[PDB]
């Protein structure tokens, strides 16, 4: 009975940091998501600085 | 006094009135499996304690 | 600390609510606009003979019946998103009030 | 804490995005109605002028 | 004759102020073939009539 | 855990509340042709006037 | 009162609908 | 049509019943042994 009870209390607090586990990994999803989301304009503002930079030091006699 | 937080929480829900400020979405709940047990069970809980 | 959570969630919930009616009397205000071109050319369509000419305004019709379409459906879509918001937004209220129990 | 936190953040730049879709792309709407009202008033011109 | 009937209607349609009486959710109007000109065929026949 | 009666009446009578509404506005998804049928007829019965 | 008017001009001589139907 | 709906409505009640028989079953024999 006492023991009874003190597996399945356990296995519900197992439950609920399980809840709190996968809440946690969405989190991630979404901060990942965040980051993906700015490097695209990380990258594209790197490589037109990179083309035009080569090109003006290249150029202009 | 595990029962009265139980008869509180119970009846500030039944003489709790629909019309609320809680009304806001939530998803379907159908797959929650909490409960475990039987009205007999707590019958024979109390009966051990008695 | 957890108290003063739980009061900007509250404040929080309520704006989203404000974020969703606004989106629905978006949808109102959408909707009529959308009898412009239709009807121009559901009565236009009707000429007695030859005369029936195509034309740039006929041309900026379809162009208003594909765009007021495309309203619609980026509008709806953006509710689905806020409903969303919302339903997240109320279960981590009632987590955060549980524990303050 | 960062529950909360990034959620709001979430919600807010939504909403953000929302708002600036619906505005502008209303105003391309009456934008281009009123080029399709010019373009009616020409071409009744030209039929007069027949 | 042909000509004033077309340009009474086109007056009664552009010059027709919304909110009245034409909010009838038309469609399926997005295709008709009725036009069998292009423009400048219309002016010629005019020329020929000339 | 409250497991007596309530919590399977109510697990079901929403889902006969939505299983509900389904049909309820598949009347009115229905409704918009009906008015557009109507639409057609009476565009023609008053072309057929003029 | 508006179509009371009217139907009283009517007699003495001798949409409107959408309107009351959002009034309604 | 709304034999649907009852048919669902035993299909739950028949459920229901068979857990309770179930556990019932395993206490009868708890106190048995």
């Amino acid at each position: 009975v006492n023991e009874v009870f003190t597996i399945d209390d356990t296995l519900q607090t197992l439950k609920l940091r399980l809840r709190e586990t996968q809440d946690t990994l969405q989190l991630l999803v979404m901060t990942k998501s965040r980051l993906e989301h700015e490097l695209a304009i990380k990258a594209n503002t790197l490589c037109i600085d990179k083309d035009k930079c080569m090109s003006m030091r290249k150029s202009f006699p | 006094e595990d029962k009265s937080s139980a008869q509180y929480i119970d009846e500030n829900c039944f003489n709790l009135r629909s019309t609320s400020d809680s009304i806001s979405f939530f998803h379907g709940v159908e797959k929650f499996d909490g409960t475990v047990s039987i009205p007999e069970t707590w019958a024979k809980f109390s009966n051990d304690n008695i | 600390k957890l108290q003063t959570q739980l009061a900007k969630i509250l404040q929080e919930i309520f704006q989203a609510e404000n974020t969703i009616m606004l989106l629905e009397r978006a949808i109102v205000a959408k909707e009529y606009p959308l009898k412009m071109a239709q009807t121009m050319l559901a009565c236009r369509t009707r000429r007695p003979n030859v005369e029936l000419c195509r034309d740039v305004p006929q041309f900026r019709l379809v162009n208003e019946v594909f765009t007021i379409d495309d309203t619609l459906q980026t509008l709806k879509l953006r509710l689905r998103e806020t409903q969303d918001t919302l339903q997240l937004l109320v279960m981590t209220k009632s987590r955060l009030e549980h524990e303050l129990a | 804490i960062r529950n909360a936190e990034a959620s709001r953040l979430w919600a807010s730049r939504l909403t953000g995005d929302s708002l600036r879709i619906m505005q502008d792309k209303d105003q391309l709407i009456h934008q281009m109605q009123e080029g399709t009202s010019r373009n009616l008033g020409q071409r009744l011109s030209d039929l007069g002028f027949w």
